[PDB]
RNA sequence: GUAAUUCGAGUACGCCGAAAGGGAAACAGGUUAAUAUUCCUGUACCAUUUAGCGUUUAGUCUGACGUCUCAGGGCAAGCCG
RNA sequence: AAGUCGGCUUCACCCCGGGACCCGUGAAAAGGACAGCUAAAUGUCCGUACCGAGAACUGACACAGGUGCCCCUAGCUGAAA
RNA sequence: GUGUAGACAGCAGGUCGCAGUGACCAGGGGGCUCUAACUGUCUAAUACCAACAUAGGAGAUUGCAAACCCGUAAGGGCUAG
């Protein structure tokens, strides 16, 4: 898993922001969206009845972003295109 | 209502013009610190701003990319440069203009 | 990126605005107080270093607006997270 | 009559010793609740308290009531505070004390239930529940002293915000006169033996000294109860 | 309460307490021997009340705030042709 | 009698924003705004002169003291009142 | 030369006087001791000190219907602790 989740991003399809993030989950494009430990559910509540996968993340997302190789922090990591990868079969 | 007399101002008037020249003006003259003469915020404000001014008109005219620009930015905030003359002449030197 | 700490600048610190004045002791005292309480602190909430001091106790985060009552000088003291940590002991056993 | 002491003019109560109740935020207390019941409320605020030096928290309850709390460690804008007997045993809600198992740390302590809390309130330090009885629970307090209460007797889960507030020294006599400044306290304070012998049992003499012993017996009248009061013993610790 | 009061702390209800705190609104000119945002000329503005024409958003904001330091803009005064 | 123009600067005044400190965390209430437009009437009472000080106050005085001060002060020199 | 500017800084040459911050304005300095750490307070009208205060250090009482203190009482200060 600790190379899944980079080869994730490495050879695959992600937004990173919560802004594009919940624009993927309204318009279908994204697979699913991967969401912190810290992110809130007001808005996500939505997305999470919606048919589109909502993954919990095992850290902040302070901590999200090194893992995914941005120097900043993500919330939401809304993913377009699996690649090379069967993140979504992580999922679910 | 009888004339007001003033306080003529000639003989000031020419002192100034000879101050305004660079004259009447040396050691001899000055008696408030230097400091009082010229503030040190306002002589860096107006070195920087017009060092920042130069870098936005660089990075508008195109000679000048956002990768460089923020270290230049930077290094001016660090008072690398004297002055837009220093500036130029460091950018002219190691070639940071796209020239074309 | 810090000042310019000359060869023998480094005692002072921030109790270098009382000059000679109260004694090398308690200028210490207040030089560590200042730099334990200037140091960065993390958010319990976001997780990253944007709780300063807002007032006596008062400590608020610079990002998501968490703001909470704290030390007066740490915004977390060892009593406290003595306490969290018992009860976090507790809930993991239970 | 030699002139009545500092304690006595303190005891009349003129201006000079009277607290400036204006400058002060709240009378903190818990809030009033009937036998058997609870509310929830939300803090929506934390801040100052002239009168303690201390944070507080501003809580707006289901009831419509907007009340000052004192405020424990950690606790924070938006928390939703629960004062009851069934109220999770957790930092700032309001429970009785028979409920809050032993070695647990609280503050703002009842002395008699439905008392609005007496003890443990000032910034930073708590007291521990020790035993727990039938009718008695005992808490050690921050003196060190084992206090027995009614278990029914409500205390705020967790410590007194502002830990270490005399940990930076004042450094300097206006920094203390800026505090004393909110409080009724006297300051400064003049040393009895630089008093004359009108104004003080120590004071007067060609050199400076009390001239009698300085502990004083539990005994003695207003305007001689001065120095070592019932002193149980004097010096540093052998 | 006090032997009692014109005496006494507290509580409750009231009431006062700022010509430098808050604050609804007016300016220029002239006029006299002495008053002038007060009198006169010109041009305004505010408050209630009455009558008609219409109506809540309702409980929020403002009034409403410390010390030090600094940027930007303006301007009375000042200066130059 | 002219009465028309430009430029510079701008405190110690007005607006706006930033930062730092806590060790005094720096008032309250009336009033105002959020739904008002038009037309008539009403807006009572008190103060208002003059000094405000090396002669109008106070110190027995036309007293070299003291008394609120100004969020009052022009040109040159000069950091500058 | 710097700066948008106000201005500021610097250079070269000539030149007069006994004297160029020419008036005005404007520290004399150092060494060795006592004493109090320091800023501060004070005998209004003979004492501005080494005295008082100060931060720092230490001790004592008291768990609050407390310690301490005011009142004859009713009831109060400390304590919106």
């Amino acid at each position: 898993v600790d190379k899944s989740l980079i080869k994730a991003v490495k050879t695959g399809k992600v937004i990173v922001g919560a802004n594009r993030t919940i624009d993927a989950a309204a318009n279908g494009s994204a697979k699913m969206v991967v969401l912190a430990s810290n992110c809130p559910e007001d808005i996500k509540k939505k997305i999470q009845a919606t048919d589109i996968p909502v993954l919990e993340y095992e850290g902040t997302s302070v901590e999200l972003g090194p893992v995914c190789g941005k120097p900043f922090t993500i919330a939401a990591m809304a993913i377009l295109d699996v690649g090379e990868s069967d993140i979504l079969a992580a999922t679910a | 209502a009888k004339p007001v007399k003033g306080v003529s101002r000639g003989r000031a008037r020419a002192l100034a013009a000879k101050r305004k020249y660079g004259h009447c003006k040396g050691h001899g003259s000055r008696k408030g610190k230097k400091g009082a003469r010229t503030p040190k915020k306002e002589q860096w404000i107006k070195k920087i701003r017009a060092l920042r001014r130069r870098l936005k008109e660089l990075r508008a005219d195109g000679a000048l990319d956002k990768s460089v620009y923020c270290r230049l930015y930077r290094k001016a905030k660090g008072g690398e440069y004297r002055s837009v003359s220093h500036l130029n002449s460091h950018l002219e030197s190691e070639k940071l203009l796209k020239k074309e | 990126m810090a000042k310019k700490f000359t060869k023998k600048g480094r005692i002072s610190r921030s109790a270098g605005r009382f000059g000679p004045r109260y004694g090398r002791k308690d200028r210490k005292l207040v030089a560590d107080l200042e730099e334990r309480m200037r140091a960065p602190h993390v958010c319990t909430k976001c997780a990253r270093p944007t709780v300063e001091r807002i007032g006596t106790g008062i400590w608020k985060c610079s990002k998501c607006g968490h703001t909470f009552a704290g030390g007066t000088y740490i915004p977390y003291t060892s009593v406290g997270q003595t306490l969290l940590r018992t009860m976090k002991n507790i809930a993991e056993a239970k | 009559m030699g002139k009545r002491l500092i304690s006595q003019n303190r005891g009349r109560g003129t201006p000079t010793y009277r607290a400036p109740s204006h400058k002060y935020k709240a009378d903190l207390r818990h809030p009033r609740v009937d036998e058997n019941s609870s509310l929830r409320g939300e803090v929506v605020g934390i801040e100052h308290d002239p009168a303690r030096s201390a944070p507080i928290a501003k809580v707006a309850f289901e009831n419509g009531e907007e009340l000052f709390l004192l405020a424990s460690e950690g606790i924070a804008v938006g928390n939703i505070i629960e004062c009851g007997d069934d109220a999770e045993v957790k930092p700032g809600n309001i429970v009785p004390i028979g409920n809050v198992p032993e070695g647990f740390f609280i503050c703002n302590v009842e002395s008699k239930p439905n008392d609005g809390g007496k003890f443990v309130r000032s910034s930073g330090v708590y007291a521990t529940v020790v035993t727990h009885e039938a009718t008695r629970t005992a808490v050690s307090m921050p003196s060190g002293n084992i206090k027995w209460l009614n278990p029914k007797c409500r205390a705020v889960v967790g410590i007194v915000a502002g830990s270490g507030r005399v940990d930076r020294p004042w450094l300097k006599a206006g920094k203390k006169y800026h505090k004393m400044k909110t409080r009724a306290a006297k300051y400064p304070r003049v040393s009895a033996v630089a008093m004359n012998p009108r104004d003080h049992p120590f004071g007067g003499g060609a050199w400076k000294h009390p001239g009698k012993p300085t502990t004083v017996s539990r005994n003695a009248p207003p305007g001689r109860k001065v120095g070592l009061i019932a002193a149980r013993r004097t010096g540093m610790k052998r």
